[PDB]
Order: C-alpha cells, then structure tokens, then sequence
C-alpha cells in the first residue's frame, strides 16, 4: 500500500497564526489527496479534496497544495473552532490510506506540574487490593514522563496512566498515574515514589511516602 | 482542471 | 440535508459477530458509494472497504476482508457492515462515509457520528469508589479512585458541583475488562478537613449514585 506520513503528531499554535500541516505519500499520488478535520466530539468533516486544492463549503482560510509525494494544508489566521485533528488521505490506489493525523493545541507559557501522591485507601485494602495514585496537574507543554519506584527501584507492571485534553480555559494539561498491586505485595515493601520529569526542570519532581512512617 | 463531479 | 445516522454503541463478546447500520437521507442513496473507516484511539484512520448501493458491488481492504461483510438495503437507504470472529483488536469506533467522484477518483464528503464497538465479556457492574486522602497516617489536593466499572460513562462531581474549580476528572482506562478512572480536587487548607469534601460518582448503566467522603489518614 501507499503509506501516508504526517511528520507532526501534535502541533502548537496561537489563534491568528498561519498554520501548516504536512503529509507525504510513499509514492506519487498524482494530486489525489484529501484533508479531513476531526473534532474532539462532533467529529468528522471534509475540507479539501483533490491535489489538496478544492474547497467544499468551508472557510476560505483553509487552503491546500502539494504535488508528487508532498502536500500540505495551511490554515491562514487560525481560529478557536479550528483547534482539532487533521488527517490527509490518498485516493490514488487501493486500499485507501490516511496519515497518522496532526492535533493542533494552543501555545502558552511553560508550567511545572503540581504533583500529589496517595497511598491505598483503607477501604480498598480491606478487599485485598492496593492502588497508589499520583496526579500531575496543570502543566505545559503536554510531554511529561512519570516513573514509579518501589523501595528505591523502578516499577513498570501494574501502572496505568490517563491524560486530559488541553484545558479550555487555561491551556494546561493534567495526568493521572496509578500503580496497582495486591495487598500482600504492597505490604512487603516500604517506600513509594512518583517521579515527574518535565522540561521545566532538569531535576525530576519527587513525591513519595513510606508505609512505616504511616 | 476542471471537473468530473457527482460520484459513481 | 445530507445525513448519515449510524447505529448506537455496541457491546459484544469475543468470537462473536456484530452488524451495524448507516441510514442515509437528503440525497439519492444508490447514486453514491459508502465507505467504512476504523478508528482505534491509536493509529489514525483505517479504510475497511467500500460498497455501491446501486449494484451491491463491494471492494475490501485486504486486511479487513474475511472478517468483514458490507451489505446494503436500497428500500431503507441503509448500508450495513458485519464484523465476524471478533477480538479486542476490533474494539474501536467505526464511521461510514459517502464518496463523490471528482476527476479520476473519489473522496468522502459526508460522515456519520460513528459507532462504538467494545469487544469484551464484562457485564454491567458498578465501580468501587475509594477516597484519596494525603499520606501521613496552603493548597491541599484530594482524590477519588473510581475502579472496576462497566460500561462507560461515569459522572464525577465534588460536593455535588459546589466545588467546580480545581477539579480534573481523567479519562477512564481499561484495567482488566473493567474501566478505572480518577478525579482530583484542590481546595484551600482551611476547608479540609475543617469541612467535608465528597466525591459523587454516578454510573447510569448500574443505576448507581455513590457519595464518598474524604477523611484524613491514609
């Protein structure tokens, strides 16, 4: 098949900026390229079709171009409703294929995450389970790395993470991470650490608690 | 440049 | 006036099969083709295949052929897509979309809201709600762990909404056929534990409304 690639997975921009989303086919697609806009919720609509130049009934600020293997969508004067995910799609050969997509997000100033760790609740323990939770709230940019350590060394099994979409009022991100173990495994150890490495500092932010001091 | 237009 | 209304969310066990629909209106059903797209939260979009209502002609994406069958009902302007031998790999949202002919080929000008399919053996089951208090047993963060429920969605609020700012309710995650989510609230050190802080989680599918008070210790 013809692989479609969009260099950028997430792209930052301010309202009113001239935004450019790229996409490259693994081979010549003779201008058989289309652009679709997917929303967080109302989800999907066509913007530009064919060689990236034809409109559909969408604002003129959306323009498309390209040829051969390289094409692009340019959003002149970005608006709030334009914040969304954009996918390219080749209609030259079968099967039809899409690029991974490009999600736009609002630029703002860097902000370190506020980190909080929580030992298992007595109630959950009484049922033989033990989940340690760590919140990393209101940070920016969205890229972040959370690391769990049990009794000093890194743990990776039993860890589930969740990320919120960029906040609509401030433009920060938040993440939750949960380490789940049996009550017994939990009780065979002492210190629990949650480390957040964010570009806003070379040194990780560390939060932990000891079961013995509890 | 131009057309061929309303599907299948 | 061109509308494509797809089926409602789907719940099925592995090894089983399912059939979703896409009702069209506002245009001549047999004059346009229907394509089906697959979207799992990770990857992007995948092209399943296409059908021509007029002649019933179908073309499949090699990867999806064998387990997928596209059909159509000209009398109700409805296209159907059946998935067989389901696995967790088939858990995603599926879209149908209309094709139009410009120049040499086609493009999708109209899409449906999508249909969500979840392949699992879980049955409606209420979440356990665990309170998350600081760990020593100006601003203080407190949490609430909503674990082991099915199916989505769940509704979390703090003090029944009287606490709006400083709340982050996270997307649920699949923790063993069951969903698990967390929520955090931040309030001044003067309100807690001086006053009560309660997370309220509702789970419509199980007709459950739970109020959990966050008290000190653990």
């Amino acid at each position: 098949d013809i692989s479609m690639t969009q260099g950028t997975s997430s792209l930052s921009a301010r309202l009113g900026d001239r935004v450019t989303i790229s996409c490259r086919a693994s081979q010549d697609i003779s201008n058989y390229l289309n652009w679709y806009q997917q929303k967080p919720d109302g989800t999907v609509s066509l913007l530009i079709y064919y060689g990236s130049r034809l409109h559909s009934g969408v604002p003129s600020r959306f323009s498309g171009s390209g040829s051969g293997t390289d094409y692009s969508l340019t959003i002149s004067t970005l608006e709030q409703e334009d914040i969304a995910t954009y996918f390219c799609q080749q209609g030259n050969t079968l099967p039809r294929t899409f690029g991974g997509g490009t999600k736009l997000e609002i630029k703002r100033a860097d902000a370190a995450p506020t980190v909080s760790i929580f030992p298992p609740s007595s109630e959950q323990l009484t049922s033989g389970g033990a989940s340690v939770v760590c919140f990393l709230n209101n940070f920016y940019p969205k890229d972040i790395n959370v690391k769990w350590k049990i009794d000093g060394s890194e743990r990776q099994n039993g860890v589930l993470n969740s990320w919120t979409d960029q906040d609509s009022k401030d433009k920060t991100y938040s993440m939750s991470s949960t380490l789940t173990l049996t009550k017994d495994e939990y009780e065979r150890h002492n210190s629990y650490t949650c480390e957040a490495t964010h570009k806003k500092s070379t040194s990780p932010i560390v939060k932990s608690f000891n079961r013995n001091e509890c | 440049r131009p057309s061929y237009i309303s599907h299948l | 006036e061109v509308q494509l209304q797809q089926s409602g969310a789907e719940l099925v066990r592995a090894g089983s099969s399912v059939k979703m629909s896409c009702k069209a209106s506002g245009y001549t059903f047999t004059s346009y083709g229907i394509n089906w797209v697959k979207q799992r939260p990770g990857q992007g979009l995948e092209w399943i295949g296409y059908i021509n209502p007029g002649n019933g002609y179908t073309k499949y994406n090699e990867k999806f052929k064998g387990k997928t069958t596209l059909t159509v009902d000209k009398s109700s302007s409805t296209a159907y897509m059946q998935l067989r031998s389901l696995t967790s790999e088939d858990s995603a949202v599926y879209f149908c979309a209309r094709s139009v002919y410009y120049g040499g080929s086609y493009y999708f000008d109209y899409w449906g809201q999508g249909t969500t399919l979840t392949v699992s053996s879980a049955k409606t089951t209420p979440p356990s709600v665990y309170p998350l208090a600081p760990g020593s047993a100006s601003m203080v963060t407190l949490g609430c762990l909503v674990k082991g429920y099915f199916p989505e969605p769940v509704t979390v609020t703090w003090n029944s909404g009287s606490l709006s700012s400083g709340v982050h309710t996270f997307p649920a995650v699949l923790q063993s056929d069951l969903y698990t989510l967390s929520s955090s609230v931040t309030v001044p050190s003067s309100p807690r534990p001086s006053e009560t802080v309660t997370c309220n989680v509702a789970h419509p599918a199980s007709s459950t409304k739970v109020d959990k008070k966050i008290v000190p210790r653990d």
